RNA sequence: AUUCAUAAUAACUUUUCGAAUCGCAUGGCCUUGUGCUGGCGAUGGUUCAUUCAAAUUUCUGCCCUAUCAACUUUCGAUGGUAGGAUAGUGGCCUACCAUGGUUUCAACGGGUAACGGGGAAUAAGGGUUCGAUUCCGGAGAGGGAGCCUGAGAAACGGCUACC
RNA sequence: GAAACUGCGAAUGGCUCAUUAAAUCAGUUAUCGUUUAUUUGAUAGUUCCUUUACUACAUGGUAUAACUGUGGUAAUUCUAGA
């Protein structure tokens, strides 16, 4: 087969975050390096997880290719995993999905703009609409 | 300048905390505490640099505000909060504690102690003050005021806390043959025995201090802290003992463990 | 000239618009808190009596 | 080392503080009631200590210049007494008094294409030159001055005036 | 949870080197000469009207933003009357 030969170190139980922290190494002969959604899979199966509550990091692969070395964190669930685990490696995941916000400029511009507005604005939305309908 | 600064760049950080001077241009820079900030271990410190119980300081915070850490028996979830000498940290979890001492090399260490010794502390008095009322009490170095101290107990003592409640169950007093701890100047870490003190009127008394194997130093006063008496000291000693052995010394133990 | 004037007990204001200005000099030289008839004022306030509240300018 | 910390007496006060605040659980006893009594905290709140500070502060150490030898002092210069003012010391300011204070061991004046330092280049040794610039300290926000709010600003992405 | 009131911060950071030659700064001192928000530890059984005024403590009242409406200025993070 392809043997990829996963094999973890460093492995510390944290309970302080009900999860255990790794370094994992994966030895992938006249193979480019792993996918993290199948190295996420084959860390489940391995810990009896499923597949949902294991991140990983990393992987720089050594020269010339052959061995990737790269963090790793299995949970004890879906729901403290979701808790810990930041935004932007959920929506890498699949658990959530991207927030549409404005981008950076436009949501400061917006917000300068509401600054020279005091209260919600509807007497001056409707004292110019009166300017506008003389 | 126009008041009191709240950024601690890297590389004006203590030395002793050992961060990196990469990845980051800022520091942790400790609150206001029981604790100055040039001798004071931040939690993130401890918890990020030193435990590596968390990656990043959104996970140093995840683990502060949920009730997980208490430091001398109260939560204090402030990220940056001044532990220091003789602090116990008690974690809910893994059911182990640990005491922050130096180490030798002149920097705090991970020191685990049993729940018994994490039951008490001990504090070196700054002073003896009689208070509004009449009360006496002692100031520690951790900040502490117990009022009504036993009257034998004048400055630069050593007194136990219980830890649960703000009392002194017993004290030592500064005399000589005393087994003592140094938290400051080049001998930051030593433990030894008291040979003398100077008397060095209007400023800086110094005492001499002998190790279990004759190295002999002197120190000030204000480094000095008393630790118990021949032997059979009141703290659980930290990996090391404080000798500083040579640099020679320490090359034929490394060549030992790994040269067999 | 414009006026805002505002009976208080219902909170009811409206703005009357008071022109040949040979009539609007009972208001002058007065000032706030100075009462002053309706009558003079105008035709239709036989009775009711205003006092200067406040003001703006041109400008 | 004190007139220290404290404590006691006599009074004084645009009479300072001593919880009319908030969230969860909501137990015990019966006198069964808008009865008695109760924890975990949070924000507060005089004072002392601690911490982050600040402000003053001792000693010693700065480049060139005599085509700079005297300088300071009615208009504070150097001291004394008292007061005022300040968070506090202090000519910081005022009243009165005395006539002092610095200087060839270079005062004072002038110049600097001078912010000071950790440091950098070079370097047998000794030195020479640089350091606007990563860290620390200072100063400033066009130039001055004044000031509000605040624990902290003489703040300028605060205000006021003049240029 | 918009708004607004209240509290806190905005005195930090960042930039620049104009001024400045016992000035700044460095090492070393002192505060028995002071201020100090906030953090940490302790810490108010006494409030008798500034007594022959104990009148609610199962708990005092005023006046306002916000909001509703009338508006003024060409215009400003202007704002006024009800
Ligand atoms: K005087
Ligand atoms: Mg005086
Ligand atoms: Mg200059
Ligand atoms: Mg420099
Ligand atoms: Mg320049
Ligand atoms: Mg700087
Ligand atoms: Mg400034
Ligand atoms: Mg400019
Ligand atoms: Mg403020
Ligand atoms: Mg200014
Ligand atoms: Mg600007
Ligand atoms: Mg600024
Ligand atoms: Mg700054």
């Amino acid at each position: 087969s392809d043997a990829v030969t996963i094999r973890t170190r460093k492995v510390i139980s944290n309970p302080l975050l009900a999860r255990k922290q790794f370094v994992v190494d994966v030895l992938h002969p006249n193979r480019a390096n792993v996918s993290k959604d199948e190295l996420r899979e084959k860390l489940a199966e391995v810990y009896k997880a499923e597949k949902d509550a294991v991140s990983v990091f990393g992987f720089r692969t050594q020269f010339g290719g052959g061995k990737s070395v790269g963090f790793g964190l299995v949970y004890n669930s879906v729901a403290e995993a979701k808790k810990f685990e930041p935004t932007y490696r959920l929506v890498r995941y699949g658990l959530a999905e991207k927030v549409e916000k404005a981008s950076r400029q436009q949501r400061k511009q917006k917000k300068n703009r509401d600054k020279k507005i005091f209260g919600t604005g509807k007497r001056l939305a409707k004292k110019v609409a009166r300017r506008n309908a003389d | 300048a126009r008041g009191p600064k709240k950024h601690l760049k890297r590389l004006a950080a203590p030395h002793h905390w050992l961060l990196d001077k990469l990845s980051g241009c800022y520091a942790p820079r400790p609150s206001a505490g029981p604790h100055k900030l040039r001798e004071s271990l931040p939690l993130i410190v401890f918890l990020r640099n030193r435990l590596k119980y968390a990656l990043n300081g959104r996970e140093v915070k995840a683990i502060l505000m949920q009730r997980h850490v208490k430091v001398d028996g109260k939560v204090r979830t402030d990220t940056t909060y001044p532990a220091g000498f003789m602090d116990v940290i008690t974690l809910d979890a893994t059911n182990e504690n640990f005491r922050l001492v130096y180490d030798v090399k002149g920097r705090f260490a991970v020191h685990r102690i049993t729940d018994e010794e994490a039951s008490y502390k001990l504090g070196k008095v700054k002073k003896v003050q009689l208070g509004k009322k009449g009360v006496p009490y002692v100031v520690t170095h951790d900040g502490r005021t117990i009022r009504y101290p036993d009257p034998n107990i004048k400055v630069n003592d050593t007194v136990k806390i219980d830890l649960a409640s703000g009392k002194i169950t017993d004290f030592i007093k500064f005399d000589a043959g005393k087994l003592v701890y140094v938290t400051g100047g080049r001998n930051l870490g030593r433990i030894g025995t008291i040979v003398h003190k100077e008397r060095h009127d209007g400023g800086f008394d110094l005492v001499h201090i002998k190790d279990s194997l004759d190295n002999t130093f002197v120190t000030r006063l204000n480094n000095v802290f008393v630790i118990g008496e021949q032997g059979k000291p009141y703290i659980s000693l930290p990996k090391g003992k404080g000798i500083k052995l040579s640099i020679a010394e320490e090359r034929d133990r490394r060549r030992a463990q790994q040269g067999l | 000239m414009k006026l805002n004037i505002s009976y208080p007990v219902n909170g009811s204001q409206k703005t009357f618009e008071i022109d040949d200005e040979h009539r609007i000099r009972v208001f002058f030289d007065k000032r706030i808190g100075q009462e002053v008839d309706g009558e003079a004022v105008g035709d239709e306030f036989k009775g009711y009596v205003f006092k200067i509240s406040g003001g703006n300018d041109k400008q």
